[PDB]
RNA sequence: CAGAGUGUAGCUUAAAAGCACCCAACUUACACUUAGGAGAUUCAAUUGACGCUCUGA
């Protein structure tokens, strides 16, 4: 299985989403699983303009496509789908775009490093976003 | 001499604001070093305005991507065209 | 004056120390990046190969 | 939270070393040189117990 995942910075603060209002007051960053027949970074692109509302430019793989899978794969407890999945990154800079809660996100702001939120963990964990960080 | 097993012992020829600016070009110079990368030249181009340039060549995607970052994290920037902000200064690559 | 000279000489030193630091900081950073970048390579080889290429592209 | 590899400061058929590294000056800058700077055997009696890397849950 294949999943993208973006990393869009600005002032060193990094944004984080609300998919799923009810079971995700915790944050992770804004991207869900592979869309076919479509490459990588457009993937990625598509994604975020779901997500963010924007126009978007993906620089290239920063220096960390995480896997996870390998490292602190999803919980067993709950009916999560454990199965082997890829888990590509992307630096990137946005253009122009206001932002607008609606659909599938609840909220959208940005944070520090240091001042980080409860976190998901299967699809980004804290650890994780510190090491693609450095 | 030729038919010793001393042959080629001695053969050797196989082996062989302003301010503010110009600290910026310096600092990039060294970061360079320290990553391995050839340093080919360093220019002093001409209110006031000063231009500096550190010219680089031969750098893998990855790692070109890492010393951008790096670059990036004042004055401004410019080599894909990849332009920035906080007198001048001007990196241009050659990857 | 001496003085004056003494205590520029301690405020050098102390700059000369913060700076080391903050170099061992950045290279232990660009280090955390490199093994991520191998994590990632080997990951993307495990999974599928033409992504990889074009990553590598 | 269960196992395996171990565990001299960046790094070594080092044994508290030598290489690396940092600041200033000379340097367009780099380089060289000259002055300075900072660093370590994770811890208790070859054994045990804290730290990583790695594989499971």
């Amino acid at each position: 299985d294949r999943t993208s995942l973006n990393r869009k910075l600005d002032r060193n603060l990094v944004l984080l989403v609300r998919e799923k209002f009810g079971d995700q007051d915790v944050w992770i960053l804004p991207q869900a699983e592979w869309q076919p027949g479509e490459t990588l970074r457009g993937t990625a692109e598509r994604t975020l303009a779901t997500l963010s509302e924007n126009n978007m430019e993906a620089k290239f793989l920063g220096n960390a496509p995480c896997g996870h899978y390998t490292f602190k794969f999803p919980q067993a407890m709950r009916t999560e789908s454990n199965l082997g999945a890829k888990v590509f990154f992307f630096k990137a800079l946005l253009l122009t775009g206001d932002f607008s809660q609606a659909g599938n996100k609840g909220h959208h702001v940005w944070v520090t490093k240091d001042e980080l939120g409860d976190y998901l963990k299967p699809k980004y964990l804290a650890q994780v976003r510190r090491f693609v960080s450095d | 001499y030729k038919t010793k097993p001393t042959h080629g012992i001695g053969k050797y020829k196989h082996l062989i604001d302003m301010t503010l600016a110009e600290s910026y070009a310096q600092y990039v110079h060294n970061l360079c070093n320290s990553l391995s990368i050839k340093v080919e030249e360093s220019y002093a181009m001409p209110l006031t305005t000063h231009e500096r340039v550190v010219q680089i060549s031969g750098l893998s995607a990855t790692f070109a991507e890492i010393f951008l970052e790096i670059i990036q994290s004042g004055v401004r920037l410019s080599v894909x065209x990849x332009x920035x902000x906080x007198x001048x200064x001007x990196x241009x690559x050659x990857x | 004056t001496f003085e004056e000279t003494e205590r520029r000489a301690l405020l050098l030193k102390k700059w000369s120390l913060y700076k080391q630091q903050e170099r061992k900081m950045e290279r232990d950073t660009i280090r955390a990046m490199l093994e991520a970048q191998q994590e990632a390579l080997e990951e993307l080889q495990l999974e599928s190969p033409k992504l990889h290429a074009e990553a590598i592209k």
